[PDB]
């Protein structure tokens, strides 16, 4: 449908030795294309996607200068944060934000996306408007007064409408072989007998693109939201995501029992029983 | 690849 | 914040014994961002094992994926440790084919 292009970034006040003080992943949808870090300020980048060979090399030369600037940015960020609330030094403390930008089924951008964290709590986040800015507490407050005096929106925006814009519409173009898909989950059931003569009745969805999906267990007069057991939907590592969803169910009843598949790739919910 | 300075 | 991880472990394709195959051991859920993880075959360390880069999610947590080759077989075990200072003690998953 819409595709997105998404930046995960993370600063890190004196990470361990060897680790990045700042690193940030790149992904258009939920494929992975590059990787940025800084190390003892030291940048290094990597390509993930196949797309990725027909960049020209003044697009490495150009991001090398980006990650030493954003790098050098973060850390002093992180050194005024660590004074506005008061907190002791030697200690270690994260900065996180994301960026992206949307564009619908026709390329017209949809919206866009600014948002930061310190310390793994929220902070600031850019509005729908792309204009104002929502604070949590009086030291994001001054955050949020500052960027509206000086209009720090704007250049944003311009962001969003230049460079988001121009490597989404491109990467979109070279890689659509592997971005414009939606591969639909490959399900069944699974039966393992337990000692105490019940049974686990597990529905499995595999080799599914994007990695959104639903699965849920129905019985004939009897909800089972809270009997279910449920896993965080996961990377088969091939492309791909799976995830499976289980009820513990008494032996003989197994046919009353119905597992629900939705998935971008289906056109209806598909429905499941064992064997 | 952007950043804002918060403080 | 200081988040505890959560860890799977799983085959990329349904096992099938002597069949070659990839073991991933997916760890999520955790923060700050330092985490130790190994993979072992029989109480022995793996020495191939490639990870992903690291990202984070919605709530801001970290997740990452650690995997190697392996065959499955009726007489073998897999297993992943993970170490994170949200924990006093490494964890230690082992792979069950029904899961
Ligand atoms: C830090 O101390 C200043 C006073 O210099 C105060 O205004 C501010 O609210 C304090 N912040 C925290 C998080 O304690
Ligand atoms: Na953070």
């Amino acid at each position: 449908g819409s595709h997105s292009l998404r930046y995960f970034h993370t600063a890190v006040s004196r990470p361990g030795r060897g680790e990045p003080q700042y690193i940030s992943v790149g992904y258009v949808d939920d494929v992975q294309f590059q990787r940025c870090d800084s190390i003892e300020e030291i940048p290094r980048m990597e390509p993930r996607a196949p797309w990725m060979e027909k960049e020209r090399p003044e697009y490495w030369k150009e991001l090398k200068l980006k990650v030493k600037n954003i790098a050098q940015s973060a850390r002093a960020n992180l050194r005024t944060l660590l004074r506005y609330y008061n907190q002791s030094e030697g200690g270690s403390h994260i900065l996180q934000w994301m960026v992206s930008c949307e564009v619908g089924p026709d390329m017209r951008l949809l919206g866009a996306h600014y948002q930061a964290a310190y310390d793994g709590s929220d902070y600031i986040t850019l509005n729908e408007d792309l204009s104002s800015w929502t604070a949590v507490d009086m030291v994001s407050q001054i955050t949020k007064s500052r960027l509206e005096s000086a209009g720090t929106a704007e250049y944003f925006r311009a962001y969003v409408e230049g460079e988001c814009l121009e490597l989404l519409h491109r990467f979109l173009r070279n890689g659509k072989e592997i971005l414009q898909r939606a591969d639909p989950p490959k399900a069944h059931v699974a039966h393992h007998p337990r000692p105490k003569g019940d049974v686990t009745l597990r529905c499995w969805a595999l080799g599914f693109y994007p990695a959104d999906i639903t699965l849920t267990w129905q019985k004939d007069e009897e909800d089972l939201t809270q009997d279910m057991e449920l896993v965080e939907t996961r990377p088969s590592g091939d492309g791909t995501f799976q995830k499976w969803a289980a009820v513990v169910v008494p032996s003989g009843e197994e046919q009353r029992y119905t597992c629900y598949v939705h998935h971008e790739g289906l056109t209806e919910p598909l429905a499941l029983k064992w064997r | 690849m952007f950043f804002i300075n918060i403080l | 914040i200081q988040k505890t991880p959560q860890i799977q472990v799983y085959s990329r394709h349904p096992p099938e014994n002597g069949k070659p195959n990839i073991l991933n051991c997916y760890v999520t859920q955790f923060h700050p961002p330092h985490i130790e993880i190994q993979m072992l075959k029989n109480g022995k360390k793996i020495p191939k094992v490639e990870m992903s880069d690291m990202s984070f999610s919605k709530d801001w947590s970290f997740y990452i994926l650690a995997h190697t080759e392996f065959t499955p077989t009726e007489t073998d075990t897999y297993a992943c440790r993970v170490k994170h200072d949200s924990m006093a003690e490494p964890k230690t998953v082992y792979w069950d084919r029904d899961m």
